[PDB]
């Protein structure tokens, strides 16, 4: 996973280097900045029922096309899978938000995405549609303070832009 | 006996220049065909440092030879500089493809920032600087022996993967991957290469168990930007070392 | 050179793995007992 | 390789479970500590130097059979790479001790560290001491209980991040026997 | 262009071979197939005016939802390019019939569709849903011959398998 | 490469002075402002798909000729190419930003494209189009003036940062030409 | 130079990704770090006349055969000359102060010093013998404070392990 | 395993030859100085107890650090061993001198040695000199040349008998390197 701590040890090792003082100040940002991205953290896992459920349903109602037949939410399992995925999404952007990068979304989520998208049909301009809506609904003092709310958006826009 | 002036040609050599005029176009060009020269003398240096590796006492090592039967050296010259005239006949796109890749490359093995600089300015200089990297410290396919089957299944993919860049997108064979330049020149880098493979073998027990450890660390600094990929080269060191650099076509 | 799987002739890389050799130091250890 | 953030991430991702307030107990006192661990490791790095040629020398006047004719440490190429391998696991160790996890030690270093030394010849028994005398060297700088170099540092007690490299280094030990 | 010729001779180049007697041989079929590849050629080349015409309205048929604000067909000049790109897909099927391989679609029409489509937001399944339904509609005693209709289909369907 | 901070170092080592408090205003006036620096660079990266595929079709939209057949973006490997040009120059120039210095952009990005563009025959005309529509979106998303997208920032002054990306792609212009 | 800018920029570029949160929660130590090792840079560069002194004499204090003849301090321009290299060695540990990394020291000092001391019969015992008098020399109240002196004598040490 | 009158066996089988006349010029002379090989088995196998420690002594005294804590000599199990190795390889070498062929010497003894002492660990520099200091007490007891013992023989040349046993020590001395 790429983080604070698994660049500049990477950094190092391929330099043959011992930790210098670049090494250890690039930890210490991880200090001051681990309170505020910390703090998304259990609010996404405390409330992962209803952004979940707030999400697909704003997908299916951007593209009503999908319950067709033929498409790719035609019965009632691929509607189940397709929650499936926006839960998957949210709990890599959990993860994220504790390790500090965009490790466990590039591993887990981003890495062979676009080649299962196209072999099995399913369109990602309805995957981030989801996620752009759940990117607009963050009241700012409400859900979350002003930091944490920032470091929260930008896990979600690294996923937008990734996936499209 | 006539007399004969000097002519304008033979004095257009002595010439100053001056750049408020068109005569900044000649020595244009007349300044790039020096700064080749010096990319082949700059690619000259660093292959020959590296090259003084496989020498390091002053006996000739068994990495580095080139002849088992009695006329195998004589046509090596014909396979390199045959191989050397068909480098420079690749279009724009691939000749620039392959130095700015080269320069994501070289980038991140320098270690000072001239050294950094000087892959930079100089694309030959790069391109060598990479060979060299990868002949003292045996990452290359040539020297590199699996272990179990299990491992040379999984070198077998990768190179099956890098093949494929060998050949167009259409499916027709690119003029890099080739292996033959006249009659029965393919059965002699088929009689070439055998005689390499068997030489990789008879390494040290010394040798071996560096090259086990450069080749990981090749695999794990240069093609691999993710924890799967360094977990690969972490444990199948032979997988690891079938990643070219692309610059190259097979 | 190229794995042996694809566009290759013979067998190749007859070299002592660790587990060859293991395997060497363990039955030369059974007929010592023996 | 992973670090201490990630593991208890693997840990999640083995049963789905999102990382709650139970999870972070853990992890938000390894914050509240990481000055004490930059303290520590800067400790290490600062006299990193010495270690090699106090653990080296110490193996050596252990025993004089090393720089015997036919020893392993005998010729200056064999010291000079003995005195390297101690310089490389010294290394991965305050890796692994800045990353509060000892997972780049045993996939960089310790993974066919053992077949090595085997296929080498190079005597284990020597290569235990020379690591733990680097242990007893760390436990005695990040504690700051070295005989003749004293460090500057904020009071307080520092006996967990001593606790966590000396049970890397037997980490080390256990993997090269 | 990957055909029965450049494939043939591009093998002996990399082998230093002359043309030996298989190399003669391989064009001896590029004889023989060339009088049902090419009666299609000329067929599509004629006709070509309707079969834009049919698959652009089935595209936005079975997918209405592109004519939405925000989407790829909102307005005029988009479905303008869109039909471009069917005319632009079907005379590269018009030259692949010609040379006999698949050379012109690898090299003008499937290399890099992939970044572009997802880059500009093109669906990929209304650009196989306009070709499937030219594929489906090949009456092959009406349309073309049998074997014309062979080669006709055997095209179409590649660049599908492609797109997806 | 170098940053800011070492930006000054060079320019003292060319007299061999120290770096006295003369030379520290303007460093501690980089590091006032630091916040200011990331939620800049933060709201580029966030947009950053958005703005090639901006940027590229802006530059369609003026001129057909380059989709026309023949033309520079014709095939769809030539206008994934573009779009992955497009891509490379936003990123030395977030880098750039980022580091304070420009020193980054033009010797890893823009030393040896011109002549590149040249061999190619890639139009350079159409190249200056395609930096300045995303030099344009620099400046309306640095100082918080998108049409349609509005981040969230703390209230200030940020014309400095955006007068500094801006004369970073000039540098990247006046290079390509 | 590395630094903590120069590091986590280019193994973003080594990687071809924009700079993520690692990245800008790297430089965030850079922020807090920074009130400590600049306080020790104008230190050192205001006092930069009586360190050198102090440093050169006890350098020949350890080391008194250095001005027989055939050494290397033997006249008076020699030992003038190896004044004026601990004065570079403080000036690069100035600069890397000042760039939070050891940049400068390894590109200025380091880089090539084992082969030029060993070919102008320089010994290096009696360079780390001033910087090691300078080391031990740190008043932690009274040259500067606790963290400034923290970060002057991580940054001797670096030196004294690189010169042996 | 074969003796001196089975190796031209296997010589001749290879051609599918008869044992001829020039083939027993060989052998008969292999019986007429039988009786001085006789008598250099009998001078060797009376010492033998001494030969043993004296040569791991000798190998002690060379190296004090097998007897070092961590040495490879250093318990008396590991001494026993030593000793109980050192009287196996002299029991083979004294076979094979009686047999005159090596044959029972490297594939009974040396077959699979070099190996075994890498796994144990068992040091190579001193396992090469405790064989030659028993090969030059073959030379020694052979020849009638140890310093205080002496044993009665029928005058005559013994130094073919000593130089096959120092070729059969070498060749020990060559397979556990
Ligand atoms: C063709 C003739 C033509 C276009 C295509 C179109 C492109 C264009 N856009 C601008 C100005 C901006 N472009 C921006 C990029 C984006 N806007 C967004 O909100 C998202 C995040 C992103 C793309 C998804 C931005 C931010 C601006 C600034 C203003 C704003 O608030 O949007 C230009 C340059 C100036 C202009 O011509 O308007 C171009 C060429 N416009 C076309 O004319
Ligand atoms: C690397 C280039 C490449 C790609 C990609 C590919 O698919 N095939 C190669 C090129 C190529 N080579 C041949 C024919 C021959 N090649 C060799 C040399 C190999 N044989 C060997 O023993 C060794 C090393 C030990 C090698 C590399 C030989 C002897 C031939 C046959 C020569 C002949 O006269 O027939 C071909 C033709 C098709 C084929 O694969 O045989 C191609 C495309
Ligand atoms: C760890 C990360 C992770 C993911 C992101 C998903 C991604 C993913 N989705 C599906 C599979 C699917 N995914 C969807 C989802 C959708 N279809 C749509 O139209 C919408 C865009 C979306 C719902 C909102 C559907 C409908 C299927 C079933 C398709 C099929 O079975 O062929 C599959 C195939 C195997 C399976 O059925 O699970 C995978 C790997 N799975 C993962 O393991
Ligand atoms: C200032 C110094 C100076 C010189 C040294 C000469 C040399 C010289 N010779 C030629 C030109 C020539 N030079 C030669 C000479 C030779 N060809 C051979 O095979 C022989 C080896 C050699 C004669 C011994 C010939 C044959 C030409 C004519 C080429 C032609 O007409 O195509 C030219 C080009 C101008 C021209 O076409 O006349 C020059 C510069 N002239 C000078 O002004
Ligand atoms: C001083 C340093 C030093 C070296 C680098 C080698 C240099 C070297 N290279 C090759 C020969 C070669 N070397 C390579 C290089 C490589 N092979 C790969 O697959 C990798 C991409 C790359 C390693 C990084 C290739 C592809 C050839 C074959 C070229 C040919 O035979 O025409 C040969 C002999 C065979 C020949 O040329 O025909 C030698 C001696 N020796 C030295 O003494
Ligand atoms: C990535 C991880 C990594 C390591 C841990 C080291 C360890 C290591 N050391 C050696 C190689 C060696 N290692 C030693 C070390 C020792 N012998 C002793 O008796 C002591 C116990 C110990 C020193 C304290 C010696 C003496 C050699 C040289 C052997 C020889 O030259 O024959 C080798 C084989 C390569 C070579 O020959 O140099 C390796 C991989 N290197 C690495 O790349
Ligand atoms: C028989 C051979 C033999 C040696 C060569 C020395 C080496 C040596 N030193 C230590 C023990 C130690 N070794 C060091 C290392 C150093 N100490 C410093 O002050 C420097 C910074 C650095 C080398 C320059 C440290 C810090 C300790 C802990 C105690 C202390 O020195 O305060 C130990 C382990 C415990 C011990 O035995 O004391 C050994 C073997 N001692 C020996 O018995
Ligand atoms: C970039 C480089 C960098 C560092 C090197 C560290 C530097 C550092 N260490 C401590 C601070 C400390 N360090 C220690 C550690 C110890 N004290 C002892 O008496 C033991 C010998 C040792 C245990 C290992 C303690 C106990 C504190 C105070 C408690 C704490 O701050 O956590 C502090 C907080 C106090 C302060 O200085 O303001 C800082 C900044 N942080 C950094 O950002
Ligand atoms: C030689 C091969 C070749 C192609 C296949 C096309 C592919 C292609 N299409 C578009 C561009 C476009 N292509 C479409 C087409 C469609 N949108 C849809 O929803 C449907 C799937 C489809 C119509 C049926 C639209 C609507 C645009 C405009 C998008 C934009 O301008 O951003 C572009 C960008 C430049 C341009 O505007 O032309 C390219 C390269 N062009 C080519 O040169
Ligand atoms: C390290 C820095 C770095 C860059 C800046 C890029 C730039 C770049 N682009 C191309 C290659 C190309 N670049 C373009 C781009 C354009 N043509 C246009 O008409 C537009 C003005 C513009 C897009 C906006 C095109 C169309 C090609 C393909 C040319 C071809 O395929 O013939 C090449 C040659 C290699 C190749 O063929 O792919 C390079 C080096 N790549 C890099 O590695
Ligand atoms: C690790 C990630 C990371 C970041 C993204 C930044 C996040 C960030 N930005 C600002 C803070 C700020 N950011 C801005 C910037 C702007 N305001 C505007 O109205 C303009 C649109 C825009 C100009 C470009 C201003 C004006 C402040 C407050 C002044 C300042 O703190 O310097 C602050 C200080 C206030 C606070 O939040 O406590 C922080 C932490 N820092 C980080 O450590
Ligand atoms: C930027 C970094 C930088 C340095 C560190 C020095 C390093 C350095 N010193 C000397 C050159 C010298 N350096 C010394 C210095 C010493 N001799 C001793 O015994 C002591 C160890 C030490 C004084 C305390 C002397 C005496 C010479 C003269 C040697 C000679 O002229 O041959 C030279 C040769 C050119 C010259 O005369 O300057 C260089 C490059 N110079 C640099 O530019
Ligand atoms: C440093 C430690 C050290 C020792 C322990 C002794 C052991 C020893 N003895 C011999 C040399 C010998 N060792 C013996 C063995 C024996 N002699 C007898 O009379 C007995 C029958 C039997 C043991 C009871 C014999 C026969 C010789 C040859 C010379 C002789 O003794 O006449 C040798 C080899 C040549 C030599 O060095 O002399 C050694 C190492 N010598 C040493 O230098
Ligand atoms: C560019 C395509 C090309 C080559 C490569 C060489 C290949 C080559 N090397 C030779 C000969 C040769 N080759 C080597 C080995 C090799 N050479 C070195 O300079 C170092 C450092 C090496 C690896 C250790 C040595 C050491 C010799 C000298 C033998 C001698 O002089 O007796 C010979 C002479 C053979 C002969 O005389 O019979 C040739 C043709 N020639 C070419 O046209």
């Amino acid at each position: 996973m790429k983080s604070v701590i698994t660049t500049v040890v990477s950094a190092a090792d391929a330099a043959g280097r011992f930790p210098s003082n670049s090494d250890l100040e690039s930890i210490q940002g991880n200090i001051q900045r681990s309170a505020a991205r910390l703090e998304a953290a259990e609010k996404l896992a405390g409330n992962h029922e209803a952004v979940v459920k707030e999400a697909g349903d704003a997908c299916f109602a951007k593209y009503a096309y999908l319950k067709n037949p033929g498409e790719a939410g035609e019965n009632q399992e691929k509607i189940n899978k397709c929650y499936r995925d926006v839960d998957h999404y949210m709990r890599l952007v959990n993860y994220c938000l504790v390790v500090g990068g965009t490790g466990p979304l590039d591993e887990w989520g981003i890495a062979g995405a676009r080649e299962v998208y196209r072999t099995l049909n399913l369109p990602t301009s309805a995957y981030v549609a989801s996620i752009a809506y759940t990117r607009d609904r963050l009241c700012v003092p409400r859900d979350m303070s002003a930091q944490a709310g920032v470091e929260f958006s930008a896990y979600l826009d690294y996923l937008i832009n990734a996936l499209s | 006996v006539t007399g004969a002036v000097s002519s304008v040609n033979m004095r257009r050599f002595q010439r100053v220049p001056k750049v408020s005029g068109f005569s900044a176009k000649v020595t244009k060009k007349n300044v790039n065909k020096a700064l080749d020269k010096a990319d082949m003398f700059f690619a000259k240096s660093v292959t020959m440092e590296g090259k003084a590796a496989a020498i390091p006492y002053g006996v000739y090592g068994i990495q580095c030879m080139e002849g088992s039967a009695k006329g195998m050296a004589h046509e090596k010259r014909a396979m390199a500089l045959s191989a050397a005239f068909r480098m420079n006949q690749r279009s724009a796109a691939e000749k620039t493809g392959a130095m700015y890749e080269n320069r994501r490359l070289a980038l991140i093995l320098a270690q000072n920032d001239h050294q950094e600089k000087q892959y930079i300015k100089y694309p030959k200089l790069a391109a060598a600087a990479l060979m060299a990297s990868t002949e003292v410290t045996r990452a290359c396919q040539r020297y590199a022996v699996p272990e179990s089957i299990e491992e040379e299944f999984l070198a077998a993919s990768v190179d099956k993967v890098n093949k494929m860049r060998g050949t167009t997108a259409s499916g027709v064979y690119k003029s890099s991957c080739v292996e033959g330049n006249a009659k029965g020149q393919a059965e002699q880098a088929r009689v070439a290469a055998l005689a390499v493979a068997f030489r990789s073998a008879q390494k040290s027990a010394s040798q071996f168990a560096a090259e086990r450890y450069a080749q990981s660390k090749y695999g794990r600094d240069l093609f691999s930007s993710t924890h799967f990929e360094e977990g690969y080269a972490n444990t199948y060191p032979a997988m690891a070392a079938a990643k070219r650099a692309s610059s190259y076509g097979y | 050179q190229t794995g042996l799987v694809n566009s290759k002739f013979s067998a190749r890389m007859a070299k002592k793995t660790a587990k060859q050799t293991k395997n060497k130091v363990d039955e030369y250890m059974a007929r010592s007992v023996q | 390789m992973l670090d201490a953030f990630s593991r208890v991430v693997v840990n999640s991702d083995a049963k789905a479970a999102y990382v709650g307030g139970s999870d972070l107990q853990a992890l938000k006192s390894f914050i509240a500590d990481g000055n004490k661990r930059l303290d520590a490791v800067n400790s290490i790095v600062s006299n990193a130097s010495c270690m090699v040629s106090d653990a080296v020398s110490g193996m050596i006047c252990e025993n004089p059979g090393l720089i015997s004719p036919g020893g392993n440490c005998y010729t200056n190429r064999r010291m000079a790479a003995c005195l390297r391998d101690g310089e490389i696991i010294l290394r991965y160790v305050s890796y692994a001790l800045l990353a509060g996890d000892a997972s780049v030690l045993e996939d960089r270093c310790l993974n066919g560290l053992k077949e090595t030394y085997i296929a080498l010849g190079v005597p284990t028994n020597s290569s235990i001491r020379a690591v733990s005398i680097m242990k007893a060297q760390a436990v005695a700088f990040i504690t700051n209980t070295a005989t003749e170099r004293k460090m500057s540092f904020a009071a307080g007690d520092c006996t967990s991040l001593a606790s966590e490299v000396a049970s890397y280094f037997d980490r080390v030990g256990a993997a090269i026997s």
